[PDB]
């Protein structure tokens, strides 16, 4: 199937209390394999998956040096953003970065991603063409113009089309079955009486990987979006995921409703009923 | 591995 | 700036069975900014040596964390998650319901 590599950076300024906290996590698909945190005792890239532990000490030393430079870069990005938005120097602010590559089963690039948020809001994103920018507001336009003039997109394109793909391919080889697996959802429906005149149907999906899933209810084939309670997809702790969808139904009309599950691990989506 | 090109916003 | 209140789920890794070892989870997702306080409670008391995942975030830039501890459920032991966040006027306690 298809695969992604992503790095997620979080920087958080703390004025008068030293350098901003910088945290990176790295993912293949929904598997975290690395982390770096500037607050940790000896800040070092650390493994967080078994299949990346085989990398030698030079790999950890190298990535450590990279994150250390990244932390200083983000600190200066935060300084710059404060000016653009003309803000106090007294309060805390957040800069988030997300970048990586998607590859098809053939292992070639499908799509590169490179994008930023300031204080939880879109700031700037590299377009799918990897040659041009979408700025979220007039401040981001300042960043856009300096990046266009300096042709910094070309350097970002080289990482995403080149290295990003090579590292992902090597991590997929390292991981074998633990990354090429799709675990289908374990699915069932439970009935919970509310009154004489109403009952809750809860449709469950357990132990699925990857996290992407669609869980929906239908009344005789019709959408129940506004009448469906739907919990956020949640981790089990063992690198599988969980979800449920509930809908309050008039008692006796249970046969009218159907739960629909779509997941990579299901070639055909499931239709669960209550008879 | 993480990218070793850096960019100031 | 954007502030989003956490969504809180307290659940076990596996379907709970009295006397069988398991993992109690509190998942806090959808929150901003990133500072958050999460405790797991046994009969209203704070469990020690609780672990958490590394700060990460979703497509919408909102943060998520998993707090978890090994435990062996019993018929009588109650478990809860208590979350504090600048979006809350007071900490939110969500009880563990083994059916949920
Ligand atoms: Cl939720
Ligand atoms: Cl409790
Ligand atoms: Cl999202």
């Amino acid at each position: 199937g298809s695969h992604s590599m992503r790095y997620f950076y979080t920087s958080v300024s703390r004025p008068g209390r030293g350098e901003p906290r910088f945290i990176s996590v790295g993912y293949v698909d929904d598997t975290q394999f690395v982390r770096f945190d500037s607050d940790a005792a000896s800040p070092r890239e650390e493994p967080r998956a078994p299949w990346i532990e085989q990398e030698g000490p030079e790999y950890w030393d190298r990535n450590t040096q990279i994150y250390k430079a990244q932390a200083q870069t983000d600190r200066e990005s935060l300084r710059n953003l404060r000016g653009y938005y003309n803000q106090s120097e007294a309060g805390s602010h957040t800069l988030q970065s997300m970048y990586g590559c998607d590859v098809g089963p053939d292992g070639r690039l499908l799509r590169g991603h490179d994008q930023y948020a300031y204080d939880g809001k879109d700031y700037i994103a590299l377009n799918e063409d990897l040659r041009s920018w979408t700025a979220a507001d007039t401040a981001a336009q300042i960043t856009q113009r300096k990046w266009e003039a300096a042709r910094e997109a070309e350097q970002r394109r080289a990482y995403l089309e080149g290295e990003c793909v090579e590292w992902l391919r090597r991590y997929l080889e390292n991981g074998k079955d633990k990354l090429e697996r799709a675990d289908p959802p374990k699915t069932h429906v439970t009935h919970h009486p509310i009154s004489d005149h109403e009952a809750t149907l809860r449709c469950w999906a357990l132990g699925f990987y990857p996290a992407e899933i669609t869980l929906t209810w239908q009344r005789d084939g019709e959408d129940q979006t506004q009448d469906t309670e739907l919990v956020e997809t949640r981790p089990a702790g063992d690198r599988t995921f969980q979800k449920w969808a509930a809908v309050v139904v008039p008692s006796g009309e249970e046969q009218r409703y159907t739960c629909h599950v779509q997941h990579e691990g299901l070639p055909k989506p499931l239709t669960l009923r209550w008879e | 591995s993480p990218r070793w090109y850096f960019f100031y916003l | 700036m954007i502030q989003r209140t956490p969504k809180i789920q307290v659940y076990s890794r596996h379907p709970a069975e009295n006397g069988k070892s398991n993992f109690l989870n509190c998942y806090v997702s959808g929150f901003h900014p990133s500072d958050i306080e999460v405790d797991l409670l046994k009969n209203g008391e704070r469990i020690e040596k609780v672990e958490h995942s590394d700060l990460s975030f979703s497509k919408d830039w909102s943060f998520y964390l998993l707090y978890y501890t090994e435990f062996t459920p019993t018929e009588k032991d109650e478990y809860a998650c208590r979350v504090n966040h600048v979006t809350l006027s007071q900490p939110k306690i969500v009880k563990w319901d083994r059916d949920m």
